[PDB]
């Protein structure tokens, strides 16, 4: 008969010898599941001691351990409020530091005083515990901590000396404000952003975050303010730590939305921001994606920043896959009308490697790079055709389709290739290749010869096809029968036949009638209804919402620069 | 701000756990296991929202570490953090793995509460630690190529070669399932190359592919040329390769594997007389590829007299040359379906049937690996002659081939 | 009496330093300790003693049974395999049985061990051989002894411990190497053991034959014969009898489980007096499970209930008597009555197994009502399936409407992996029973509505199909996708579905102004700009069907196609239809339009291609 | 988890 | 036939582990975990089946003890749920009042009942009278 009870006399054991050695064991089987809790009390009296081996070993017995039964953890009270004046300041922070993390009404009372008192004890390790202590507190009863004036003790602490608590308190206070977003809690008027723009210079790496994020909030309401503010955070733009560059970045950006373009200083600020968000891609690989999922944004609102920075958002062999991807998305962005022959290059590289899901990603950009460089719309066909000359497949039916695309989007201004592509028809499976092809060989009918046993190889296994291919098939057939009638009369026959009869995706077989319907009752339209210029296809997207975009430069730092979605799709 | 903090080994089983703020609990931590740690077809990202609950990860060894925060807080911050946080603890005991964490449960937990209060970070840089680290700290830590090969290009060829097994209940339950795998690479290329391979994660560490009522356990072999120094940083499998055709690695996986395709049978016993079978076939890859010479073998009770059926996709026919109807599909795209539905007349008989209805089998190709391996780089270095690595002709394919696939029916 | 040793404090010491540790570390610490300590006392001087052997064996077995390897000591055991002692026999064994290797010498050492013991006519020592046989079975054995075991198992001298272990032994190598085992002369006297005065020879011997009769069930066709005289002579005889065979008031509950097992290896009886007996036998097998229990502890329950639920196996098996088959599906009724689940579970399984009789007069549909409360009730995902394929196994036109109500809650409220599998069970009982054809149409978009994301193409082509050809509905359905189509979420397939039924028809709805014609397009085309493509291009299809039918919003209709995000529209197929009908809304006769979009045909009842037909007297065509 | 307990009664 | 019989406690550890059918040490290890995987996560309101691989597990709880029975899934439930019990029945009878610890410190015992009871993956004895009156005449045995 033993286990737990028998690590209860242990403790009891008044030998402080065999105490310090035996709490040992207890503190281990915790981090092993084991449900201690029946040793609860015996682990509380051997507070009373002096050995700070065997003291902090307790509380990391009681802490781990308020924040799971923060009922039967309040009963040791007396002993933790004893420790808030114990001389070696350790005890004392550790006292509040554990009281806190006891998340229940009922201590709303006890730890009101002796968090008053480390609130100004002589030691700043005391000083910074009882700072985001007062934050600990303020999450179970708000309204006490407004009350007591630990509101103002915290506004005490951010001109406090040494950083480490100056930090804290910033970060306790802001946190607070936060949830109180109209009470105005910081405030920050004109002269009291002085006090902090000072801390700014210490305060620890840590803190200069929390302080940024602060000044984010702020908003001078006049140039000159906003001038001597922004050449008094210019400086972080350094200290390693993404999070304080980035942070001062997005300080500096709505900011600098404060006087047109004259004075160099916009000029400059300008200048200023691109050396250090581009050195930031040079950081941990988790920091580059923080960095790219910023900066793709940022080149949006503010072009001019990275123009000439093209070169650095290369991909590297072995960057990891999501930096790889951001990457792309950003040289499109940057893709100028004046080096896109050094863009190309660089996809073309991309598809002729291994990466294979990349590879895809790759050639849609050569696509999307001639829709953004409209002048460069031949080279990237250019390249297009070179890559589809490898017979690789994965590549060619990539980009048999952003070809499609090309076509639709500028003139046909290149009939003269497409007697070529017709030299593909091998290995043509992805349905949305096909799809293409077969559209290609619609369009374009009367500058290929071979049309008729193009569109008829595919017919003849046409109710195994893709419900897209089937559906542009028809449309292709019909195309052919209005431009070459007589060397199709069949075809056109066979097509309106099995879509009608045989398909039974209900979508199919109504086009199926509306061309046979058509053709046979009013060719003269038919030719005019189904053929005639399309106009020329319109992209997409592009870039985001003029005012979504403001939204989210304001959040530059945070999560929301990530997602790209606002606070709210995320709570 | 940080909420939460969270470190698994590579299995997954969560070996350290802070939370910092009521919003997190039993939700984000399983959470984070099933849908990061073991992610099948989603490919991972540092930053990944999972229920409005967001949550940063940085892997160091085979150790996945994640914080997890429910607010907007500063991302570049987090992995700061995260970074500090584990140079301090490679300071008190080196390399980050499973062991040394085992062996030090306190002095890291206690480590914890000291460079994070309440989820703010707190300075760290083994400043002055040791006047609050009032614990311990354990610590602990060819295949030849003839000289002088020349060639015209330099090309080189990397099949990745995998074929998936499975046991489904007609439910849709998987009762097993596992994938053997094999690299085969082909490298023509000349001088004394020494070329490095990354991959995704997917494997962690022989048999000639055998067994039936036999179970299936995880495992990897590399070739002589292959240097593992760095597989605990990504892949990094480091090698000087034969020359021609060589076989790289082999290996199987029993987890996270991407079964290419379901079967769902229903079946309907309308007396001894008749019998109605229809049957599904979901195809849940990525859209964007195409499986490949399908067949579905339905099977047939041995008292079959008549046999028809009705065929969306493809075309079948009954082979009592071996009893079942064999459906055959040319193509078929992912996230697509078909159908196909058989009525089976069955000769009167008296008894003696039991029939045990075998599965439906299946037999299929397709462009991945249903392992999740993913080829992510393949750079070769020469000195001597000092070739690009650009100029380098590189094309690989994956060749996903079905074991005995089989459904119950 | 006779005294009683055994006992080895090494061991016991070995274990509680071990099952000690302040560590798992330790453990393999002391695990070293002692494996460097056995080792270097067989590897010594002075042989030690049948004792220390014995026990320095047993700890290496247990130190396997932790998880660590051992690379030696297996001489060891085999020299406690010639010991005269049971104890240091048995040691030997299970160290050999448990360990083994590939090692060709050992192989045949033991091979000579299990020679001798199999020869010493000693039955404790015959015994220790055979189960090593049989808990091994390689290759090897089979072929060193494969010939052996026969010989024992028929001899009439043979000890009835041994007759059961030389039987299930030889079973093991029948398994093993079909090859080795023949058929010979011992099979008609293998048979008859079935007759055995000893009970646990007959169970032994019940098992061999009915793993031979699968392949070989005219050599052991003498069997059916008996396992019925026998079966028949053990549920009449009370609890007096068979003393020692009785398990809680239920007589040898295994054997018997095991002769009616066997029985389903056959036939009914070819003989009318077997046939009848057996039949008799059934008769009161049924008859006991309804009088009033003998005990209510679980176990004879349990026990009654195994025997029961095995002789209604053989009745389904057997198919015949209608009498006994509606009796069993009586019976499985109760259970599913009862209150439980362990007997829910295997009673909605044998029902849904008697489904497929054709002389039950379908009993089974008699019970619907406490099935459909079995899946209503019952927690554990395992009862709620058996119960819904059992209900989907009974469905007819009469209950359907019943059914697929039932069905259409446990999909509400069900795992995923479910979804699909149970929206396909339910749309084939509606487009296959309904008589009422609203309701079908009222069925299937219900599973759109809510569980949409797991209907296929195929089900909601085959209401549109439906639709088209039944007229009775094209009013109704144009009313019910309407009204649907006004939630805000709403699957995507609802949007495909209603679109069409409202492009073809929907004009004969357009009367009441609750639903203009004006007011549906509005309503249609909210939920456009948020469509997947093949969703945009079906509405933009049902958009100019429109201009058709109401000339009053060609008006409206029509710069909704000839705004940019139609006409410059990025995908191709968006774009001709778009230029298209904006186009004919343009150019076409207000006659020829009309023609061009007339009412479209019924759908063709696709019909089945014949893979195989009875043709020159056999199966395939 | 006290293995002491008897597996029955 | 029975492919495995597995005695493991709450916490996976394996106390008695019959096996019939030929293993690797890595399959009878993962085979194991899952047992564990498997039986330790179902609450009494679930039932004492389940599908595992390609067989099928009757288990039943007793104290900190999991008797699980490895069957070819065409297997007659309640007549293995009832072996599993009249099994720990005669180890009750053997060791008197047995409990997990019997088990342990005799683990090399206990597979001597359990051959006495199953054998080559049948069942072998069901009598309860007659199991007791060998056990004990061996034990007997020099």
């Amino acid at each position: 008969k033993g286990e737990i009870f028998e690590l209860k006399a242990e403790l009891n054991n008044e030998k402080k010898e065999k105490r310090k050695e035996a709490v040992k064991k207890v503190i281990a089987a915790m981090t092993v599941g084991k449900d201690v809790s029946s040793l609860f009390p015996d682990v509380v009296n051997c507070m009373q001691t002096d050995n700070l081996e065997l003291k902090k070993l307790v509380y990391l017995y009681l802490m781990n351990y308020a924040k799971s039964q923060p009922d039967m953890a309040i009963m040791a009270v007396n002993s933790f409020v004893k420790d808030c004046e114990d001389p070696n300041p350790l005890i004392r922070a550790l006292a509040v530091r554990t009281m806190g993390c006891i998340r229940v009404d009922k201590i709303t009372e006890y730890l009101c005083e002796p968090l008053r008192k480390c609130l100004k004890d002589e030691d700043p390790y005391v000083r910074k515990t009882a700072a985001v202590c007062v934050a600990k507190l303020h999450d179970i009863n708000a309204q006490m901590v407004e009350d007591q004036g630990f509101l103002d003790s915290l506004r005490d602490l951010i001109a406090d000396s040494n950083p480490m608590v100056v930090a804290n308190a910033v970060a306790a206070l802001s946190e607070i404000s936060e949830s109180h977003p109209n009470s105005n809690l910081l405030d920050l008027n004109p002269q009291n952003i002085n006090k902090l723009l000072t801390a700014l210079n210490e305060c620890t790496e840590w803190g200069q975050i929390f302080i940024l994020d602060c000044l984010s909030n702020y908003n001078p309401k006049d140039d000159r303010e906003a001038q001597s503010i922004c050449e008094r955070v210019t400086p972080r733009l350094s200290h390693a730590n993404s999070a304080v560059v980035l942070s001062a970045v997005k300080v500096l950006m709505k900011f600098l939305e404060l006087l047109p373009k004259d004075s160099d200083y916009y000029n400059m600020l300008l200048k200023k921001l691109a050396p250090p968000l581009v050195t930031l891609l040079s950081g941990e690989p988790e920091v580059q994606y923080v960095a790219l999922r910023n900066i793709n944004l940022i080149v949006q609102k503010r072009p001019e920043i990275l123009k000439q920075e093209i070169k650095v958002f290369f991909v590297k062999y072995n960057d990891p896959i999501y930096v790889k991807l951001e990457k792309l998305d950003i040289m499109i962005r940057l893709a100028s009308q004046a080096n896109i022959a050094q863009v190309l290059a660089e996809l073309k590289e991309y598809a002729t490697e291994v990466d294979v899901d990349f590879v895809r990603k790759a050639v849609r950009a050569i696509g999307r790079c001639a829709i953004k460089v409209e002048q460069s719309a031949e080279r990237c066909v250019s390249t297009l055709l070179d890559l589809i000359q490898t017979k690789v497949n994965y590549v060619v039916q990539e980009a048999i389709v952003v070809i499609r695309d090309i076509f639709r989007k500028y003139p046909n201004k290149y009939e003269s290739i497409i007697a070529t592509l017709c030299e593909n028809l091998d290995s043509l499976d992805e349905p949305d290749a096909r799809a293409a092809m077969i559209w290609i060989v619609g369009e374009y009918a009367e500058r290929i010869d071979n049309a008729d046993e193009l569109l008829e190889s595919f017919l003849e296994g046409f109710h195994d096809e893709s419900t897209q291919v089937q559906l542009t098939l028809l449309t292709a057939i019909v195309k052919l029968f209005l431009k070459k009638p007589s060397e199709t009369q069949e075809l056109v026959q066979q097509v309106l036949s099995l879509a009608t009869q045989d398909s039974d995706n209900p979508d199919l077989r109504d086009r199926g009638y509306i061309y046979w319907r058509l053709l046979s009752t009013d060719p003269v339209t038919a030719k005019e209804v189904v053929l005639s210029e399309k106009p020329l296809i319109s992209e997409e997207t592009d870039l985001i919402e003029p005012t979504l975009l403001d939204e989210l430069i304001c959040h530059i730092g945070s999560l929301a620069s990530v997602y790209h979605k606002p606070p709210n799709a995320f709570v | 701000m940080i909420g939460g903090l969270f470190i698994y080994n590579h299995k997954g089983e969560v070996l350290i756990s802070r939370v910092y703020r009521d919003d997190i609990g039993r939700n984000a931590v399983d959470a984070f296991r099933v849908n990061v740690i073991h992610a099948r077809q989603q490919v991972r990202s540092p930053v990944t929202n999972i229920a409005r609950t967001s949550f940063f990860h940085v892997k160091r060894s085979n150790i996945w570490l994640a914080a997890v925060t429910k607010q907007n807080v500063n991302a570049a911050m987090v992995f700061e953090f995260l970074y500090k946080m584990c140079d301090v603890m490679a300071a008190y005991f080196g390399k980050i793995s499973e062991e040394n964490i085992k062996n030090n449960f306190v002095l890291i937990y206690e480590l914890l509460d000291e460079i994070l209060d309440f989820g703010y970070p707190q300075n760290s840089e083994t400043g002055a630690l040791k006047t609050f680290i009032t614990q311990q700290g354990i610590k602990s830590q060819i295949g030849w190529r003839r000289e002088g090969i020349k060639y015209r290009r330099n090309e080189l060829f990397l099949d990745v070669l995998e074929s998936v097994n499975l046991l489904m209940s007609p439910q849709g339950q998987v009762l097993s399932a596992h994938v053997s795998g094999r690299v085969v690479m082909k490298s023509y290329l000349s001088g004394m190359p020494e070329c490095k391979f990354g991959m995704n994660d997917k494997i962690v560490i022989e048999t000639s592919k055998s067994g039936k009522q036999s179970i299936a356990i995880d495992d990897c072999t590399f070739h002589q040329c292959v240097r593992l120094s760095k597989f605990d940083s990504e892949r990094s499998i480091s090698f000087i390769p034969p020359d021609g055709e060589f076989e790289l690695m082999r290996y199987r996986t029993t987890k996270d594997i991407i079964l290419p395709f379901r079967v769902i049978p229903l079946v309907r016993e309308v007396g001894r007389t008749k019998l109605e079978v229809k049957v599904v076939i979901k195809s849940n890859f990525k859209p964007s590829l195409l499986a490949q010479k399908i067949e579905v073998r339905i099977p047939t009770p041995l008292n079959t007299s008549g046999v028809q059926v009705i065929c969306m996709k493809g075309k079948a026919k009954y082979k009592a040359s071996e009893n079942a109807i064999v459906w055959k599909i040319k193509r078929m795209a992912g996230m697509k379906e078909s159908q196909i539905s058989a009525e089976i007349e069955l000769l009167p008989t008296n008894d003696k049937k039991k029939w045990a209805r075998p599965p439906i089998s299946m037999n299929f190709e397709v462009p991945f690996a249903p392992s999740g391996l993913k080829v992510r780089y393949l750079k070769v270095f020469e000195p001597k002659l000092n070739y690009s690595d650009h100029d380098v002709i590189k094309w690989v394919r994956y060749i996903g081939r079905s074991g005995i696939y089989e459904t119950r029916c | 009496a006779v005294s009683k040793g055994d006992g080895m404090r090494g061991l016991a010491v070995f274990i509680s330093d071990i099952r000690n540790c302040k560590s798992k570390e330790a453990e393999i610490k002391r695990i070293n300790k002692e494996l460097a300590n056995i080792r270097s006392k067989f590897k010594g001087d002075k042989a030690l003693d049948g004792y220390s052997k014995k026990k320095y064996v047993c700890k290496l077995l247990f130190i396997f049974l932790l998880g660590h390897d051992i690379d030696f000591g297996h001489m060891e055991a085999v020299n406690l395999l010639s010991s005269n002692r049971y104890t240091e026999k048995q040691i030997g064994y299970l160290f050999i049985s448990v360990l083994v290797n590939s090692n060709s010498e050992l192989i045949r050492l033991i091979n000579n061990a299990i020679k001798n013991d199999l020869a010493s006519r000693n039955p404790t020592f015959m015994g220790l051989a055979l189960h090593c046989i049989a808990n091994v079975g390689s290759r090897e054995m089979a072929e060193a002894f494969a010939g052996e075991i026969p010989k024992i198992l028929v001899a009439g001298d043979t000890m009835d411990s041994v007759k059961q272990s030389a039987a299930l032994c030889l079973l093991r190598l029948y398994r093993t190497s079909p090859d080795l085992v023949p058929m010979g002369d011992w099979t008609s006297r293998v048979v008859h053991l079935l007759n055995d005065q000893h009970l646990g020879v007959v169970t032994a011997a019940t098992s061999l034959i009915t793993t031979l009769a699968q392949k070989n069930p005219e050599e052991f066709k003498t069997s059916v014969s008996l396992a019925v005289s026998r079966l028949s002579r053990i549920v009449t005889s009370a609890s007096t009898d068979l003393q020692d065979y009785t398990y809680y008031f239920v007589p040898a509950p295994w054997l018997s489980v095991k002769l009616l097992r066997l029985l389903q290896c056959y036939p009914p009886p070819e003989d009318p007096a077997v046939r009848g007996r057996l039949t008799e036998c059934l008769e009161t097998i049924l008859n006991k499970a309804q009088e009033p229990p003998k005990s209510k502890k679980v176990q004879h329950s349990n026990a009654k209930n195994a025997v029961l639920f095995e002789a209604i196996s053989l009745i389904i098996h057997h198919d015949s008597e209608p009498n006994l088959l509606v009796r069993a599906c009586n019976q499985l009724g109760q259970f599913l009555q009862h209150r439980e689940t362990n007997l829910r579970y295997l009673a909605l399984e044998s029902m849904c197994t008697l489904a497929s009789s054709e002389f039950s007069h379908e009993a089974v549909k008699t019970h619907i009502e406490t099935v459909i409360n079995a899946l209503k009730t019952e927690r554990d995902v395992s009862v709620r399936q058996r119960a819904v394929d059992l209900l989907y196994a009974m469905c007819d036109r009469s209950n359907a409407q019943q059914i697929v109500a039932e069905m259409l809650s446990y999909l509400e409220t069900a795992d995923y992996s479910i979804r699909e599998e149970i929206v396909l069970k339910v749309a084939i009982l509606a487009e296959k029973y309904a008589v009422d054809y609203t309701w079908y149409v009222d069925t299937i978009l219900n599973l759109i509505r809510i569980a949409g994301d797991y209907v296929s193409e195929e089900v909601w082509y085959r209401v549109i199909q439906i639709v088209i050809n039944r007229d009775d509905v094209q009013g109704y359905a144009a009313k019910t996708v309407f009204e649907a189509l006004q939630a805000p979420a709403c699957h995507e397939n609802l949007v495909k579905v209603g679109g069409y039924i409202l492009g073809e028809f929907g004009n004969l709805i357009a009367g009441d102004p609750r639903s203009s014609p004006l007011i549906q397009f509005n309503l249609l085309h909210s939920k456009f700009h948020l469509c997947s493509v093949p969703t945009r291009a079906l509405l933009l299809s049902t958009y100019i069907k429109f201009v058709n039918l109401f000339p009053e919003v060609k008006a409206t209709i029509q710069d909704v196609l000839r705004s940019d995000s139609q006409l410059k529209n990025a995908d191709v197929e968006l774009q001709q239809r778009a230029v298209e009908y904006l186009r004919l809304s343009t150019v076409a006769s207000t006659d020829i339009l009309a023609t061009v979009l007339e009412e479209m045909p019924p759908f063709p009842e696709r019909e089945s291609s014949i893979l195989a037909k009875l043709k020159k007297k056999k199966g395939g065509s | 988890m006290s293995e002491i307990k008897r597996l029955l009664s | 036939m029975i492919r495995f019989i597995l005695i493991q406690n709450r916490a996976g550890k394996t106390r008695l582990a019959k096996w019939y059918m030929q293993f690797d040490d890595d399959e009878k290890q993962k085979l194991i975990e899952e047992v564990h995987a498997v039986v330790t996560v179902r609450d009494a309101k679930h039932t004492n089946f389940v599908e595992f691989r390609n067989f099928k597990i009757i288990y039943r709880r007793y104290a900190g003890l999991y008797f699980c029975i490895c069957v070819d899934v065409n297997d007659n439930n309640l007549a293995y749920l009832e072996a599993i019990h009249n099994f720990v029945e005669v180890l009750n009878e053997y060791f008197h009042n047995v409990c997990e610890l019997d088990l342990v410190f005799n683990f090399y015992k206990v597979y001597t009942v359990v051959d006495e009871m199953f054998l080559a993956g049948e069942i072998r004895e069901t009598s309860q009278t007659k199991v007791l009156k060998q056990l004990l005449m061996l034990q007997s045995l020099e």
